[PDB]
């Protein structure tokens, strides 16, 4: 949408610190520190790489708008993320407890906040037993 | 300092707590302290040298109680490292651990006598070294292997018992009168056990060559049988550690999978319509166009983590041939998909030219 | 009660019989009873304490004979658990087991002396603990491993024998006159065996340093050689138990396969024309539109069991890569079958447009 | 056949306890107890699932008649059941004794009666040696 | 009888020679004979019983020399079992074996003294039991495992040596004057070796608690180190036997392959034009339309052996997944070949309709 | 001679240096020299024979210092074998090795006393045998296995310690007054360690049957526990050597891969325009139409090496099923590529007939 | 050829003991004993099976003539027999010694005579070094 | 080019010692000794084999010119040589140090000279860190 296009141009200029028309890696680390994070330079590089259509080392507004307009169902990682669900459900029976989900989401990777994992289980637990069926949740998120 | 306050609490307690780097350095050294304290505690048990023994031993006792009392408190605060415990409730709640309570009990007794306690003093230093564990994973590891080997062990134990009983009884009736040694069945049983374990004190033995011919077989059996369970459990550990090495490659694989799905839901919660999904927005606004920027922030970090989990497993012999399987098989699939495309265009031009 | 009558007989005898849950609890405890009875039976063998020894020991003897006489009878009736044995013929037929007959023989002797028997009394308690097995699977397991390792063991046994013979004879001619110890070849052979097993009684040894130089080599060989078969058989158990763990995954797979075919024939016997197939109809009519309903009952239970056996095997490292093999390979086959369908429609429209 | 259709409607109403036009799970457990068995609710569920064409949680008479009209040769499980035969013929030589068949049919899965296993071997043993060739028997049953 | 003559020679010598069935029965029993002969030869070494010892021992000596002299001859003729040796040349040629010559040497000495020889008599019975082997496969098996483990063993041997040397020397300078035991470095070295092997004669030990504190560490190291090579070689056998079990499945596979090619050339030599191929024709004419019949005889036996080798390998875990690999993969290939046929007919009707 | 000069230096030093063939022959023999020298050095420690001991021992001392001084120099020059060290700088640079410097230090002390040194003389011969290693791969191999087994070993060590402490203390309070043996806790600890290692000196033991009942359990535990780490590390070696055998097949594969890429760049540097690529041209012109000939020389040697690396890996059980995987899978790919060609010609004649 | 047809009819009647027009198993064991061998009855069965076109349990003259007219290059077992060669060449390098060939042909399967194995190596050794290249020999025999 | 053809005829006559029109194995060993190397006769054989179009045992000038005119990008060994690169980069991360490259090129296979391995790394190290990315280098050489 045109308002989507405007918000994406706004955010792009936000990352477009120097205003050249692309988002170099330096603005990316800059905006990450502005948000508060210290992303390694190779990290900002791969973000460009998976955003940089041309591969110039900067995220142009073309690449910006294309990412900002694309949805999760526009990403093609169904069975991948399902295997990634399978790991914590070591039994591989389709249901991982909200217990194991919550605990490991508190002490693995970018562990989230309580409400973060809370909404995670609320969307990943839809039947109301804490046991988080994972393939249903990927099916619901990926469509 | 508060940034360093929580930094030092968290990281240095994880050292103090379950470590992976060089925390055993400190832990082995404090072990050495208390242990050598114990040794010199026995050093007081030599009358020729016990005087100087206590002369330096009370030195070491001062050192020991100091070390573990401060360990009590500092582990308390460093346990502010723990998210679930931060302040009044948490650290005034977790203190009720049995390890902790026996800790404070023995330690307050230590400062009490540090304010004729030799025997129980030995006992409390004992409990200190026992305190080294905190987890019983020794007993856990053992019982695992044992139950894993239960029927083997029972086999050895039973048959060894029978050899012991039989051969001992026989020789007891083999040198019943020729030796003051073998004069009661209690005598022989002492001899049987002292022998079949290959200890060989020497204070008993058969002299009637008929009796010697008895032992000179049942030894050949029993001593090996008694030597089995050592050898079994020794291997049992060895096998366990090898196979666990292999699986270790997979847990390395598992953590990148273990985190990518995090960014996955981090993507799903990023819908502006999903204001109900206030999890990440409040995570960012607490870590605080720009919000759709933050959307792209977390969601793009998810995408890069997607390829990250794609590399979650690197190799493993069977899994590695799984991967090379993937190479040839999936290259074939690429080629078959091409042929699919070929048949599809042909199916399209079926009507195109008809 | 008759429902509970057969329920308790069946299930509680399966506990009494080959168990899987917590029957060893009762069995280890009755073991403790009879075994401690034995120990105090030896406790009578201490004259300083033998008086009180018998004073409580006859207590324990009463307990023991009570325990196993009632075990005889109750195992009899609980063996009504067995389908093939129910009533007069079955339980008046199975009693002729050698384990059972030696059971009743020793037990009737027990009540006879429970109506100067110390020695044979020890023997009968002995036979009780022997009675613990009922299956000889100890000896079976052992001989399996032994025959599996036969040539290795014979290697060790032979070469150890040669070291024993040679070194013993040599030192016998090394200290022939300098020691009253080594005065006959029988002497040395006692010394060789007592040594090479690392028992070390001490009652003999060489003093002529030339003779000591003899032993101070052949020990280094022989003692290790005698230490081998313990170490071999210890591993042999360990290896066996590991590989049997892997196969255990398959037997888990096998029982669901093991039952689905049951429902399979249960399907085939369901033809109304197959009145000759009166097996399931009489099973149902004995467990008793409705009969065609029963057809659908058993036959549909077969179909669900069909997918059940489909999940009979869940994982196994090589079988698990068999399964992931199945994933990629069978997905490919799905895709090739599609291309089959494509070529088939093209073969159909070959004439359609020609 | 029309009489087949009538017997199937009769049996359906037999399972159609409440007469709604479908066989819910409750009537299934009910009729199983009437026959004498205690099937778990998930069990009746899967029966519906493999009978329930629509997937409504009840076995309509449509699904009823379709099952009742279908034969064993209308089931497509040849090599499956043959592997399931192979398990007990551990040697995999095509012949499993009537001994092993009888014994394990007495102590595995839904073990049958003596005449049940008896007719099993009589149909599975057609040459008369007790050794039950299994692939012949699946070939005979599946056609 | 000549048919039975060569039958008994061949088969009963293969029993006498490398057997697979029940030849060890006879061989273990003759072993028992000669061995028990040896034992009673020592029984003469008890003066209290030596009189009756020789009284029956010369009985057993007669038995022994009889047994192995006849074994010499009968193995000779039964070696007519061997194709390459049949009559004058062969059996008058093979007799020059070192095993055979030492056999006849010791045996003729046996009959010579069987026509004060106690010591060398012991030696010749010794050589009899040595004669049990005939192949040295004991030493072969051993050295294989040893060289396989060479660097491990050298590690253990070296470090154990160093502990022995160091700790012995130290304690020698730890109780240099307080004990008549430890008075020369030769003394200590005797003590070190007698200790670190856990023999524990007892005839020496430290009393100065400082010296005891020396040993009370170096024992903890060395004794285990000396205990290693037993444990290593014990496993080494165990591992070897497991993996050789797996390969054994393949040699079972190999013999049917091993024979099918025989029938293969048996086919090729069957050309009537291949009169130069007189091998099978003379084999048949010596084992003697009909000759073309014999062609079909051998050639058809080749074809059936062709499917025989097709079943040469039945299963093996990795080879078994090789076979199940064959199942899915080759079924796929059948399906792809079908699609080949489809494209081929389409390529044929390309011109047919154009 | 200069050709033989560098030939002998290089190859014979590689023998002298890390060998693979028969260099251990010389090295074991010089080992025997110095070691037997040590033994007779102890032979001087027998006063009955020490006179003749030194009489021949100084003979052997002359031999030893000669051997290793010349070894110093000859290893120096033979180290001209090393490319990086040739002449003044290299061999006047590498001499500063700690092994080398301790070598020359002990050796110059040897010639100094070879120009009452018994004790330190023993020490320097000691350092000679220590000099056998040069690499510490003994310690490296050990610590590898140890750290690999760290948690197992700590388990055994801990629990064994606890049994030692507990049972020793108990029996010390079990026979506190009935035996002069057990009179201080130091006494018992000596007894505990001497026992639990199954040494069994005999100079102490319990007589109060109550105390004997104490040991007659804790022995059954502890002695096996102390026997574990030997058994563990023994297997640990065995497992390591097996798996390293398998990988050894791959390093055999790796060297042909390891060289083919050499010829690969040897190809790339062959461009006449790539005069900047003067590497191979100067290699040839230093080893010296003809230059394009040399191009074809090196480049064609690359191509043949290309098929060489194609055969770099020959077999390996999983890699071997990788290869048979390659057979069936790649044959399938050949067949699919054919079908590709078929569809491609059909795609070409799509327009051809339309 | 017609003379081939006549020799094959002659040999067939030779196996056609009872003259029924097919070669039953009994005549096969009979003629094998006449030649001197004791073939098991299942052995004669499989010979019929791979000769019996109809599968009647007898080798008719049709099947007889078809076998007698077919050549080794009319058998389709190239890579099969090559693997069967590979076994004895355990190194799998293409050359098995005349030593191993001769020895195992003396003590494996239907071991042949000296001249049998002799002509075997002479046809299997064509270059004259005893080392019997096996894939060349299958290539030469199978064409 | 015609001058290429002339240089190749010149080199061919150089290997064409006897001037027959082909390069037999004897001239190959001869010219290798002239260059200084002692190639085994089977070695010269395989050189002919991969040069000998006809398979005559000599390298005719036809085969000579065809080899001399072909380039490295005319050889088809991309992934092969890449695996052969992978071996020394045991970690398989794409970068092998100039250290390991240099050392093993000094003590493996036909180890080259210092400048040989030097130019090897200079062409194999193009970014200037000694860590020799290998798949880039095969990509650069193979095109
Ligand atoms: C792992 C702990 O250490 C051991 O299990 N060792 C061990 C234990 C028992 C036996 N014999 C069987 C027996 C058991 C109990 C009894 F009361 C009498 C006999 C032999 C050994 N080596
Ligand atoms: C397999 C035969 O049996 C053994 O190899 N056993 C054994 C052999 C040596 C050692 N110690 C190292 C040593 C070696 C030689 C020496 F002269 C002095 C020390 C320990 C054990 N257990």
């Amino acid at each position: 949408t045109e308002e989507q296009i405007a918000e994406f141009k706004e955010a792009f200029s936000l990352f477009d610190k120097d205003g050249d028309g692309t988002i170099t890696t330096k603005e990316l680390g800059t905006v990450m520190r502005s948000l508060g994070q210290n992303p390694t330079e190779a990290e900002l590089q791969d973000m460009i790489n998976e955003v940089d259509a041309d591969g110039n080392g900067t995220i142009d507004f073309p690449e910006f708008l294309t990412m900002m307009a694309r949805k999760m169902k526009d990403t093609d990682s169904e069975e991948e993320i399902r295997e990634a669900f399978r790991v914590f459900d070591k039994d591989g029976n389709g249901y991982i407890s909200a217990a194991e989900l919550r605990h490991v989401m508190t002490n693995l990777g970018e562990k989230l906040t309580d409400e973060e994992v809370d909404e995670m289980i609320r969307e990943a637990d839809i039947d109301g037993d804490g046991q988080v069926n994972y393939e249903e949740f990927v099916q619901m998120m990926t469509a | 300092r508060n940034a360093f306050y929580r930094k030092l609490q968290n990281f240095l307690y994880n050292v103090l707590e379950r470590p992976r780097g060089w925390a055993f350095i400190y832990h082995a050294y404090v072990f050495l302290l208390v242990f050598s304290c114990l040794v010199l505690s026995v050093f007081s048990t030599i009358k020729e040298y016990e005087k100087s023994s206590e002369g330096a031993l009370y030195i070491l006792e001062i050192v020991t109680i100091v070390v573990f009392g401060v360990e009590y408190f500092v582990r308390i605060w460093a346990a502010g490292c723990c998210c679930r415990y931060r302040g009044w409730r948490g650290r005034l709640k977790f203190a009720r651990k049995p390890f902790c309570v026996i800790d404070i009990m023995v330690l307050i007794a230590s400062i009490a006598v540090l304010a004729s306690a030799l025997r129980s003093l030995r006992f409390l230093q004992i409990l200190r070294m026992i305190r080294m564990d905190r987890r019983g994973g020794t007993w856990k590891l053992l019982g695992s292997v044992v139950y894993a080997h239960s029927k083997e062990l029972v086999t050895a134990w039973y048959i060894g018992f029978l050899c012991l009983i039989l051969a001992s009884f026989l020789v007891y009736l083999a040198e019943k009168g020729e030796n003051d040694h073998f004069d009661t069945y209690a005598d022989a049983l002492w001899w049987g056990l002292i022998t079949l374990t290959t200890i060989g004190y020497g204070d008993k033995y058969p002299q009637t060559w008929n009796g010697r011919l008895l032992a000179a077989t049942f030894t050949l059996i029993g001593v090996s049988f008694f030597a089995l369970p050592a050898g079994i459990l020794g291997s049992g550990f060895a096998l366990k550690v090898q196979e666990q090495h292999r699986q270790k490659h997979f847990e390395k694989r598992r953590n990148p999978a273990a985190g990518l799905i995090q960014s996955a839901w981090r993507f799903y919660a990023t819908n502006l319509s999903r204001t109900d999904l206030h999890s990440t927005w409040q995570y960012y606004e607490r870590t605080v166009g720009l919000k759709v920027s933050i959307r792209a922030v977390c969601v793009m970090r998810f995408l890069v983590s997607k390829r990250k989990f794609k590399e979650s497993l690197r190799p493993y012999d069977v899994m590695d041939v799984i991967e090379q399987y993937s190479a040839g098989h999936l290259d074939m699939l690429s080629r078959i998909k091409s042929l699919q495309s070929r048949v599809d265009q042909i199916v399209g031009r079926g009507p195109a030219i008809t």
